[PDB]
């Protein structure tokens, strides 16, 4: 297991001998496996470490803020229309998480989502609310989506939904794998159409990179309640923890910021490197 | 029914809390998994694989390819160091953007022995000899092969075999080191020197480069997950 | 029904789905079909990952129709074009399978289907003298994605652009941000010391690679099984592996200002098979 | 166990021996073992009385305030930045845990944080404002620090952190040992440099008993909701239990006013004891 | 789901309560403890080392040196106390801040036996006897040698050892005693006379002196931890 | 899986981490390599908290390389400066490894290693006559910080000041608040009442101790194991232990006004051992 | 009584959750169910039959 | 084979790829002072690894 | 490259370091330095020694040699 102590170090002596561990070549594409036995003298010594806190389980099991949403209840004595919020579900609207997951380039988890919800006035008017309720509802791809606040989709007969009560604790939900291939690829290189000579130039364009591999469908958020004659604006957190992870074909770490939700770089942030004199301490 | 009371720690959320929550998918039918080439179950793992060393960092040489290779000469023997590093894996300008040094800024305390190779590639008719030093902590960092040659070293004789490889022990007076720049906790100073010079024929290039690359050692490890510097944001999306 | 650790402590799972629960070496040949490759100054081979090339199993098999496996008449070594290194080259880059998209019966094969997979034998030949110093890197990425030319716009290269074929690309220096709004050039922008993608080429190493040094070896030899996140794939589509080659110490000869030698690639497929037969497909790759 | 009774009394009647338990010698070092039994006579006494009570875990196992922490939201109609507050951890800001853990020179013990937060209006003006959320996050050394109430350092991808509604109960963690020690050193008598006669006299300067050993993160808290149009103030207050303790090398209690972090006294302060004439009981 | 029913006490927060919380740092990789000298297992282990007694809290002499000798002289035989002492051990303000009377001003109640100390630091050419004396209370405080000498009390004799005990037994009507000044438990006299005066030759020094120590003994226990006035504090940090 | 206990009551641990679970004596004569000391009225010795010093085990070694133990050319009786003792005198202190910097070998191991540890035998000399008065308190503690001499930042002192050598500092009977704000002194200000950090004199006997009584003994022996947090660390930045001597009672010699007696100190190494060799080290000490 | 603490998700509607409630109508006396032609196990029962399919789809 | 060497004392190594083999001075390696033959009488010290080591003269 | 392996030799079992030297190293071409056709090349020639198995006895005040 992961908990298990690492090797103990070995004594040794002086040594005089034909072999040589030091000299290797690193043309062959392998790393040399030496351990300090084979340069110096040492003591026996009892590990206690290990490395239970590097394993793919524990590097990602916190909750990352993945993205804020905005509702508002507005005043009743106004013209404006109720908002409610829509996002499109994906990990790139942060840096964080999305950093820690591109370290690999296929992973399978199930999913672990966290509401945080606030509120506040927004007009000096000493006006009053009475307690709100929040109506998050999740449509897949293909399904109707509200173009009111308060039209027929928000009856749910199929979409799960979560009602949740101001004040009382953040909501949580869990998710299982639930991709169409066989895991999840962070980097997808190629096209959804391939153009073709006897059609028109425009009937086979595409974006780069792009596939429906990744349509998850929308999160659709509303306040129930009727407008009070004060605005009330609430902002929702939404963080993410993925659980029973596994990941493939490590790659190297970002080292420019980030530009789109793709791997384009932007001018004037390609240095990430600061100065330093060769023969410096 | 059943009595019950309530504790303090009630209606809150800690994110790095395990518990089970209600699943809004049920009976969903989940993919099965196939067998992928190339599965990593820890981060040390990535860390035990070597990667270049940008040991050069002028104002000139920053952030293009030439600050990888360091070069040499067929000069008249010195004493002077060829390159000068201090041991701190996670702070360090030349070792904190290696890959060891990406996954150390996700750590707060690290522990273990590490290895150094350096590569020669110059012409298959130059020879030489190198001396590569590690110096503990507490003294003067060393500045002549006279007082490098004290503290731990090898001699590499460049033949055949044109790769050569440095053990640095784990001597430390606490269990873990701090992944930043601190006195209590430094590592000491690493140098490398002439043996005796860089010798070539005629017709032959008087000017070479070498490569470094540095990983860790099967008894290497880290803990308390952080966040990292290394990326930031200030637009949301 | 309760379930006992230790730290013990005491679990009890209370939903029916589990995700509610909380959690010698010198010489080499190589021989394929009815051809053959031998090597005199190799530095051994490299097996990506560890796994080599294999046909598809039953219990891993999308599609149900019988598939196509051409062996020998697909099988085989292509030799690419050559391409020159001087002291002013920064790199270049191919994708596979879109590189051998005209070789023989293999590309025939790949357009007359609609589902393909493959793994591949890369060789690498570059030999020059005694007198000669520089050294190459070579690595497989898989999923190698590059980044574009434009600031405005982001994903928009174009599907020529990004299919050159077996001439493949290079590497530049310097990022040149395009400013044509009315004909946008959609290319590829790859820079070498990002590697085209924004990591470090330090790192570089963390993908299957070896490296060429002129005073060591003259040739390379990476074995590449197939990866997806998918059993079978769309050949014409999606690309799965990229060749990617950069000198990591400039080439230098004697005291001449201006030495060149020849760099030639090898590319054999392997367990290559085929899945859904229709009229051939003709892209438009111009 | 503690809970096990003292010793009982054994009769003893009158003597006459050359034994001479009473006279003794303290510069030897040592302490004379004398029971009532040596010098008087006495009774036959069964004993019921215990030292559980005492014990050590028994005399930490009480929750003591650390520091207060203080956090604003302002009124939406001025110009004054959101306040959030950093905390340096540290139990030298009181003096009474302070002091009873520096009866001894080391220790190791897991610990144990509740959260007591307060809030009131600031302001005369009747506006009114929504239950407020409050995040605390700690950040390890080395880790980017919060510059504003709402940059991405709050996303807390790997930084562990609590969101706590106001009105509920207090918040609560538990944290193990974590020093990178044996055990946590009291007292340091050191420095973290040592000066060179090479090099400049300030390039090898440092403080009298500081080191790493005792460099634990911060403590960053803010309030999540935007500002109302009028101003709160809240106050938090932290308690540290320490559990599973254990200590090492006692020394004697501090006797007069703490004067900063360290074993420094402040003029005007050294006179701890009264007045008490030699023969007046 | 479980139906349940909160009672009295649900969402306070008691300081002196043990429930389980949540970690925040999962999978920690704790350092192991080595052996160190000198662990304390109990409070009572450190208040059975004897500790010097302050006994002249002069106006001149407290806050000093001189604050823990007792003078003594070769002056005609006298049957006048040379220092009286009550026993109250938490408030008396000569043992008040000896470690004992530290360790009793953390708690409420305290029983057992005690112990004194006295050791002689005159010239080897000097001789007396002496007498201590302790008087349970009750009574008026004794004040000459005659009164003394009805109460319990050791006599003596300065020879080659230099250190006399008296053990002050327990000798009480509750089971406890407070650690306050209280008529209700109060605790006894302590005094010490001379039995014969002290006498030395010629060319030695007339006048010595005497230190006393206090400590408790194997059947000392307390009870009702609470807070301290021997610490404050006005500002924070 | 529930714990059954008395009081019975029943608890169950609903976490992994066990962080979150609810809680003849006259005589005496030593030998160390070529030194000896012999002793005719002793006090018998005291050994620190029962504890003999020791070599440090593999089960708790720290660094990894193989550390030097010199033995008989470091453990071995050093004799320090001898000290007056006058009716003036306030006490003396010295700080452990602080004293031996300058003694034979064992400074050179100390300055040219980065790792060492050890322990001690600390042996006070002090002979008077049969008509001479007087005591002293000997006592080791360790982590023994003193206060400095500043009322307007803390923790000022200079590494030269708080490291005296084999010479040693004083103590004083008054506070003497330094107020030459351009030109500090930074150095220590410790009273004796105070034990010169903040705590009662009186207390100082929990600590490890002897007491030289003139009528008595005339020398005392103390034997210090080696204490710390960490297994092993650098001797040239940290004191493990300190050495204090207070006139308990005044000395008086018949009817003179000014008598005076000399003190000696002489410290012993024992099962010292070093690792981690460099360059030596070069101090600014003055 | 029992000390217990409340997690995230406390006080929430799912409408996919799956929970006990009390009965409104206790004791009632259920009407026992016959055997009726055409039971449906599955909705992929119904897609196995054939149906027509409107090809000409033409405005007229 | 012969070609190749290398050297290990404390904290100190050397390797050589083109080496004529060694040399033993009169096929007699170097060992400590027995019991059967040593004049002093008092015990010698043995610093090993502190001392033990290759130091490199001048050029 | 060239190694000796020198082990202890004497007419005593132990002797003075100080007064009296048991080896001397000597270095000699036995065929000049020649180099294509330059009239001035030049090479270096290193040395590192190592003790071994080396012990000591009489321990005292240091020895400060005039050395100069
Ligand atoms: C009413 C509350 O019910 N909510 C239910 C629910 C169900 C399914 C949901 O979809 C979860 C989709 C995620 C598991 C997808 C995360 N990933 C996987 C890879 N990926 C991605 C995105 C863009 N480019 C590459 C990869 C992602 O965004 C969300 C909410
Ligand atoms: C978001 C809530 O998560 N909080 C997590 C957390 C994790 C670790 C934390 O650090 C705990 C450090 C303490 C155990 C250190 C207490 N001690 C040990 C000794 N010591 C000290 C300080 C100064 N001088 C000497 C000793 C201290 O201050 C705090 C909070
Ligand atoms: N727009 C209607 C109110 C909306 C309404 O009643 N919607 C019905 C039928 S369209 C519904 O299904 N509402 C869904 C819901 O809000 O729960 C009005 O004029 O009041
Ligand atoms: N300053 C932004 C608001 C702050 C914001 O949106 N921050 C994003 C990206 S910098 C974030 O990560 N916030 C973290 C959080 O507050 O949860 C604004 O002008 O509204």
């Amino acid at each position: 297991t992961s908990r298990d102590a690492l090797p103990n170090t070995e004594a040794s002596g002086p040594t005089h001998s034909k072999e040589i561990p030091a000299l290797t070549a690193v043309e062959t594409g392998a790393t040399n496996p030496l351990v300090p036995s084979d340069t110096v003298q040492t003591r026996h010594v009892v590990q206690h470490r290990s490395r239970s806190e590097s394993s793919i389980e524990s590097f990602f099991a916190r909750g990352a803020c993945v993205t804020i949403m905005t509702v508002d209840n507005p005043a009743s004595t106004t013209n404006k229309d109720k908002l409610f919020a829509v996002w499109k579900i994906t990990y790139k609207d942060t840096v964080q998480l999305r950093r820690k997951l591109e370290f690999f380039t296929y992973s399978r988890f199930d999913m672990e989502l966290t509401f945080v919800v606030t509120a506040n006035f927004t007009e000096t008017n000493n006006g009053h609310a009475l307690n709100q309720v929040y109506q998050i509802m999740y449509v897949p791809p293909g399904a109707p989506v509200p173009e009111k606040w308060d039209d027929y989709t928000w009856q749910t007969s199929s979409n799960p939904s979560i009602f949740y009560t101001y004040g009382t604790a953040p909501a949580r939900i869990s998710v299982p794998y639930v991709g169409i291939s066989n895991a999840y690829s962070h980097f997808y290189d190629g096209f959804s159409k391939v153009p073709l000579k006897d059609q028109s130039a425009a009937l086979g364009d595409s974006l780069y990179g792009a596939a429906s591999l990744n349509d998850f469908g929308i999160l659709a958020v509303r306040v129930v309640n009727d407008p009070n004659p004060t605005k009330v604006t609430s902002k929702i957190r939404v963080y993410l923890k993925p659980k029973h992870i596994r990941v493939w074909c490590p790659r190297p770490p970002r080292a420019v910021a980030y530009y789109g939700p793709g791997v384009d770089y932007k001018d004037g942030t390609l240095t990430p490197l600061s100065t330093k004199d060769l023969t410096t301490y | 029914g059943l009595p019950v009371m309530n504790t303090p720690g009630s209606n809150q959320y800690l994110t790095a809390d395990n518990f089970q929550s209600p699943c809004a998918l049920p009976e969903f039918d989940v993919t099965p998994p196939i067998d992928i080439p190339g599965e990593v179950k820890n981060m040390m793992e990535l860390a035990e694989i070597d990667t270049m060393i940008p040991f050069d960092l002028s104002a000139t040489k920053k952030n293009t390819m030439e600050m990888y290779r360091v070069r040499l000469s067929d000069k008249p023997h010195t004493d002077d160091p060829i390159l000068c590093l201090s041991l701190s894996p996670a702070s360090d300008p030349r070792l904190s953007h290696t890959m060891l040094g990406e996954i150390l800024n996700y750590y707060t305390h690290w522990a273990g022995s590490l290895k150094f190779t350096f590569m020669f590639c110059g012409s298959m008719m130059a020879t030489g000899k190198l001396l590569v030093s590690y110096a503990p902590p507490g003294a003067d960092p060393p500045k002549k092969r006279k007082e490098a040659m004290l503290g731990t070293h090898v001699i590499w004789d460049i033949g055949l075999q044109s790769s050569c490889t440095m053990v640095v022990p784990w001597i430390s007076n606490t269990t873990y080191r701090l992944t930043i720049d601190d006195s209590f906790t430094e590592g000491g100073y690493i140098s490398v020197f002439y043996q005796t010079r860089i010798v070539v024929p005629l017709s032959t290039p008087r000017e070479m480069d070498i490569l470094g690359f540095v990983s860790a050692c099967n008894d290497f490890s880290v803990r308390l997950l952080r966040d990292t510097t290394h990326i930031e944001q200030k637009a949301l999306a | 029904g309760a379930q006992v650790s230790s730290q013990n402590y005491t679990t009890i799972n209370y939903y029916r789905d589990s995700a509610s629960n909380a959690a010698s070496d010198r010489v080499l040949q190589l021989t394929l079909g009815n051809s053959t490759i031998t090597a005199q100054e190799a530095a051994n081979s490299v097996v990506a990952y560890g796994r080599w090339p294999e046909y598809l199993r039953d219990s891993e098999a999308n599609p149900v129709d019988q598939p196509t496996e051409p062996e020998v008449a697909a099988c085989r070594f292509y030799t690419l074009d050559t391409v020159s290194w001087t002291k002013e080259s920064r790199g270049w880059w191919w994708k596979l399978p879109d590189a051998l998209r005209d070789m023989g019966l293999f590309g025939q094969n790949m357009y007359y289907h609609y589902l393909g997979r493959s793994g591949y034998t890369v060789h690498v030949q570059c030999n020059a003298s005694k007198f000669h110093q520089g050294a190459l890197g070579v690595f497989a990425v898989p999923e190698m994605c590059l980044a574009g030319d434009s600031n405005t716009t982001t994903m928009h290269t174009s599907y020529q652009n990004a299919n050159p074929g077996e001439k493949g690309g290079t590497f530049t220096g310097t990022f040149t941000p395009d400013n044509n709004q009315t004909s946008p050039a959609r290319r590829f922008c790859p820079v070498d010391y990002l590697l085209g993608n924004g990591t470090l080429l330090g790192n570089a190493f963390v993908f299957p690679h070896q490296i060429i040094n002129l005073r060591t070896n003259n040739c390379a030899t990476l074995v590449l099984p197939y990866v997806n996140s998918l059993s079978i794939d769309s050949m014409v589509k999606h690309n799965n592996w990229g060749i990617a080659i950069l000198p990591l110490a400039p080439l230098n000869f004697a005291s001449e200002s201006s030495p060149e030698i020849p760099i030639t690639l090898t590319i054999a497929p392997m367990c290559c098979e085929f899945n859904g037969l229709r009229n051939i497909t003709l892209p438009r790759l111009q």
